[PDB]
Formats: C-alpha cells, sequence, structure tokens
C-alpha cells in the first residue's frame, strides 16, 4: 500500500522530466525559427536600405 | 589515597586497552555487515555489468 504511492509519485516525477524535456526542445527550435526568419527579414531589408 | 591512586591507575590503563579493542570491534563488525551487504547487492548486477556510457534511463527524445 505504500509501494504503491511511492512508485506513483516516482512515475509522476519521470513523466514531469519527460514533458519538461520535450517542451523545452519545442521552445528551443520554434525560438530558433523565429530568430532566422529575423535574421532573412533583416537580409533583405539591408539589400533594400539606401543611403550614405 | 597514593595506593587508591596506583591501583586506579592501573585500572584505568587496562580499561583503556579494553575501551579500544572494543570500539575497534565494534568498527570491524559494522565494516563487516556493509560487506554482507555489499555482496548480496553484487549479485543483482546484471550479466556484463553496467553500460556505463549510456544513462540507465532515458527519459525524453533528442532530436
Amino acid at each position: 500500500n505504500a509501494f504503491s504511492s511511492f512508485d506513483a509519485c516516482r512515475t509522476g516525477l519521470l513523466k514531469q522530466q519527460s514533458a519538461a524535456v520535450e517542451n523545452s526542445l519545442v521552445r528551443q527550435n520554434m525560438a530558433d525559427v523565429r530568430a532566422k526568419a529575423l535574421f532573412e527579414r533583416r537580409a533583405v531589408l539591408l539589400d533594400l536600405v539606401e543611403g550614405k | 589515597q597514593g595506593i587508591k591512586t596506583v591501583y586506579a591507575s592501573c585500572r584505568y590503563r587496562k580499561l583503556n586497552e579494553r575501551e579500544i579493542i572494543s570500539d575497534r570491534y565494534t568498527w570491524l563488525h559494522e565494516r563487516m555487515l556493509e560487506d554482507e551487504v555489499e555482496r548480496v547487492l553484487l549479485e543483482q548486477v546484471p550479466a556484463g555489468g553496467f553500460d556505463k556510457t549510456r544513462p540507465g534511463l532515458l527519459l525524453g527524445p533528442s532530436t
């Protein structure tokens, strides 16, 4: 009856770790894609920029 | 008082010896119990030992 609760809390921690890894990976990839798109936008705007 | 002190010195010497040897025997007893526990634990090690290269539990993706 106690090992059941222990195993439950244990698996809960494991699930938390897995979900944290997945969410962090997704967020990182989204941020990097956004940064790349911003970089290309800056590139085209620097190709369009005018002056001296 | 001098006679009592001589006798007490002898007794205290013997007692110090006995106390030292007793504490060391207790130490050895505890260490032998630890060795027994370790000897039982080493039976639970899988054949070929542990894969020390990888993590035991893989708890997420690596993309």
